[PDB]
């Protein structure tokens, strides 16, 4: 029912075709309740100017939606779009790409109407714009569409760091539980309430690097956990080195031991400083 | 009640076996449910001391919903047919003086 | 019967206690006891027809 | 009526005759006449509930 | 012997289907494990009760995907240099608690050879299992009946559903015509069948939806994914077979989770 | 004991028509089972001159219990017996001697 | 039933001399020539139009 949430947070149709503010996505991915809109303003038919108006002016790097902020054409389709490249990790790019024809942009041009009326059988845009030109003009290669993925996916996640440091340079160490917390969705037990109250010392803090690492870490999650097949079934936990050659070899992308000490100090409820399967993956499997 | 329980006995088993299913998986039930009442009236007779007969088995089922329907409404049972039996008592033997009054003949007792 | 010759209501009938609890003791410990006995019956019968 | 009932009793054996063995299946007649004995054993029932004797 | 074994060809099936490894190798091990089901062992110089360590390797062999055992060649390969001997490798196999080690640091157990050689390692003993049991579906004129091709993946499924268990049985209505499958046809859709794991991934947006796109760009994204191509007919049955619902399609919920969480 | 046996008779043929064989491998052994059960509720009768009905064929068991134990615990039941009409024809008497309606004791 | 109407007890109600035998050895017998009645019986029937 995900099409009744892109209702909500949408505030901008034209005959049902309701087009999503770039802010509106953003909002959709960060909040989770957002309510304000009170709008049906595009039926002037601005849109056809609005977004090409200030797209012109968009940073292609990691700020492709903190550049235009709330003005732009994204569509339903479109936004599931988003939501499948949200996770997707370094191994699936390639393959997003290449389920898509494969054969360049000349055979990729109408897969982007074959992405929208794909939802129909099922029952002018702003990437599209930076996709193909104005009416199917740009060839957007892999590495080009690539370049698209990971800085969009490194921006819902370089935002979402300064919703928890609450706009600060750094982190301190205890927000870095809530996002896990958040992101195990197992709050509820107090017992890591408990383990983060007293056993985590409120101190120095974590930059961008170390956390979006960490966030990008969590893309590749299931290449780790296959990785940690002989360990589980061994039932032996692990040690910190250990973890990080794991996730080294697992990832691509090392962590600083700044961060996973807390996971351990954090994880290791059993106290013996090392991470059993049912520990980490065990409550990362709680969504 | 117990028509109901014998008609839908007879529906659930019918559409079960001609729509439905097949005969062939239903006989092993078909038969294993006659059998399985036989039990229940030999269980009858052994929850209660009668062969379980319809015109029997529903007075004693009456005679419950009697006494527990009387004790709930607190209305008197016990000094009711205590009445009830000084009545036909004292009348049966009115019924006996019929002899020596009426006809002059000797009493019967 | 509904009551008596002098129309007196017959006693309330007794009701054997915990009856229909006290069938379920013996029929199911022995519908188990009756399925148990057929397989080591029929292993002790396949050695010579299916 | 106590002979029309037996003829109907020596009737309703003779169709399950002709129908069972040279015109069906027993394997088609059978799933009827054990519903034609539970109609029995249901009307058999019903007129203890019209009459209220056996 | 109709009740004989009924209940241990499902035993056995229950053991290989989830259980503890430990009787699981005590059925010796040598080959015996070929009994996982229901030419690389002539090379077997083994030793009978070889181990459980390298079983849970083995399975593996065959458990671990194709993209994904990189990894596991990586996280093999914790001294770098793009190679590891018995040290690291014995180690991580005794900590559960030998012709592998013949077949890849040579019978002197001590030459390290390229760990890179962990790839066709497993993809011949992927085919060659797959082959012994090709043959045990009795193949007729090298193919095999559309039931039997659809039965194997209930053999590989290993699930308990009599819906699409009697699917299986009522296919000869469905394909009353005969084709026989070949062992390639079958082979290549394993590989797809391996890597489902980035199928559902890349099918995501399909996913957001549903309907398992239509049994042909099916076909066509997997030689994507499975790097492998298929042919029609073989998809069809597939489609045929587990379209539980009717629709002609499959939900996440019909084919692909039931696959991805095999992979336990 | 009787329900006991009466119960098994299912279970010996739950088992033996759905698990371990067919239902037409077993369908005819439960026919041979009923023509034998009505053959005993028969041949009951010639045994004893009476029917195979529960409440009386309960006592004509009952009694043999009785007839055996008591002769048993070696007690004169023909004794028990012969005092006990007297007893229900003396009181008789006495009713019959008070009788409400025909003067003997005013 | 079991009680006279007095409060007598019944007498000893009769069991034939071993019935129980005398049941057996006329059902088993008969049991059998059943048996041997219908082989016999089945020759002649195969000797003709059904089987
Ligand atoms: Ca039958």
């Amino acid at each position: 029912l995900r099409k009744q949430r892109f209702m909500q947070f949408s505030s901008l149709e034209h005959e049902g075709e309701y087009y999503m503010t770039p802010r509106d996505f953003l909002f959709s991915v960060m909040f989770e309740q957002m309510e304000r809109k009170t709008s049906v303003k595009k039926l002037t038919k601005k849109d056809i100017e609005d977004t090409l108006s200030g797209i012109q002016t968009a940073g292609c790097g990691s700020t492709f939606f903190r550049d235009l902020g709330d003005k732009g054409l994204i569509s339903y389709t479109e936004y599931l779009f988003l939501l499948t490249i949200l996770t997707k990790p370094h191994s699936g790019f390639h393959v997003a790409f290449k389920m898509l024809d494969t054969d360049g942009n000349e055979m990729i041009e109408k897969r982007e109407f074959f992405k929208l009326q794909k939802i129909i059988s099922k029952q002018n845009t702003t990437l599209q714009m930076r996709f193909f030109g104005k009416r199917g003009q740009r060839k957007l290669h892999y590495k080009e569409f690539r370049r698209f993925m990971e800085n969009l996916q490194t921006e819902i996640q370089e935002m979402e760091f300064l919703q928890f440091s609450k706009g600060l340079s750094f982190m301190r160490k205890e927000d870095f539980a809530e996002w896990l917390l958040f992101f195990t969705n197992t709050e509820n037990k107090d017992i890591y309430w408990k383990n983060v109250r007293e056993k985590l010392s409120a101190g120095e803090s974590i930059s961008l690097d170390e956390f979006k690492s960490f966030c990008h870490f969590t893309t590749h999650l299931e290449d780790f956990a296959i990785a940690m097949q002989m360990f589980s079934l061994a039932h032996r936990p692990v040690r910190l080195a250990e973890f990080k050659r794991a996730v080294k070899v697992a990832t691509g992308q090392e962590l600083s031991n700044n961060i996973l000490d807390t996971v351990f100090k954090i994880f290791d409820l059993d106290g013996d400083e090392c991470l059993s399967h049912e520990e980490f993956l065990g409550v990362l499997k709680n969504r | 009640g117990g028509l109901a329980y014998m008609a839908t006995q007879f529906g659930i088993l019918a559409r079960l076996t001609w729509w439905e299913y097949s005969w062939d998986i239903m006989e092993p039930v078909t038969y294993f449910i006659t059998y399985g009442s036989a039990m229940a009236m030999y269980a009858y007779f052994v929850m209660t001391r009668q062969e379980y007969v319809y015109p029997e088995a529903r007075d004693r089922q009456y005679l419950l919903f009697f006494h527990k329907g009387a004790k709930k409404s607190r209305f008197d049972l016990e000094k009711y047919n205590q009445l009830k039996d000084a009545i036909a008592q004292a009348e049966m033997d009115l019924k006996r003086l019929r002899d020596p009054l009426q006809v002059h003949l000797p009493l019967r007792q | 019967v509904i009551v008596t010759r002098s129309g007196a209501i017959l006693p309330k009938p007794v009701k054997m206690s915990f009856g229909l609890l006290r069938v379920f003791s013996i029929v199911i410990p022995f519908l188990y006891v009756g399925t148990l006995i057929s397989k080591n019956f029929a292993a002790l019968l396949e050695e010579h027809d299916i | 009526v106590l002979w029309g009932g037996l003829a109907y009793m020596a009737t309703q054996f003779g169709i399950l005759a002709r129908l069972t063995w040279w015109e069906y299946s027993w394997d088609i007649m059978e799933p009827v006449t054990y519903f034609i004995t539970y109609g029995s054993a249901m009307a058999m029932y019903a007129y203890f509930v019209m009459t209220r004797q056996e | 012997s109709g009740f004989r074994d009924r209940k241990v060809m499902e035993y056995e099936n229950r053991i290989r289907a989830y259980s503890t490894p430990d009787k699981i190798f005590r059925y010796f091990t040598p080959e015996d494990f070929v009994r996982s089901i229901t030419s690389i062992f002539y090379t077997l110089g083994e030793c009978g009760l070889i181990s459980f360590s390298d079983y849970i390797f083995l399975t593996t062999v065959l458990s671990t995907p194709q993209r994904n055992f990189e990894i596991a060649f990586k996280m093999f390969d914790l001294n770098g240099d793009g190679e590891v001997d018995m040290e690291e490798f014995e180690q991580v196999q005794s900590i559960i608690r030998s012709a592998l080690t013949t077949y890849f640091f040579g019978a002197d157990l001590k030459g390290k050879l390229t760990i890179k050689n962990f790839l066709e390692f497993q993809r011949k003993l992927q085919h060659d299992v797959l082959k012994l049991e090709f043959e045990r579906h009795d193949p007729v004129d090298g193919r095999i009946t559309e039931r039997q091709f659809g039965g194997m993946l209930l053999a590989y499924s290993g699930v308990q559903s009599k819906k699409l268990t009697a699917m299986q049985r009522q296919l000869k209505k469905h394909f009353k015509e005969g084709k026989g499958l070949t062992f390639q046809e079958v082979e290549n859709f394993f590989t797809f069948l391996k890597n489902i794991n980035d199928v559902d991934t890349a099918l995501s947006f399909y996913h957001m939806a549903g309907a398992s796109l239509d049994k042909v760009t099916m076909q066509q994204v997997a030689r994507t994914v499975a790097k492998v191509e298929l042919s029609d007919h073989v998809c069809d049955v597939v489609f045929a077979l587990f379209d539980c619902d009717g629709n002609g399609e499959l939900s996440n919920k019909e084919f692909v989770s039931i696959m991805k969480q095999r992979l336990m």
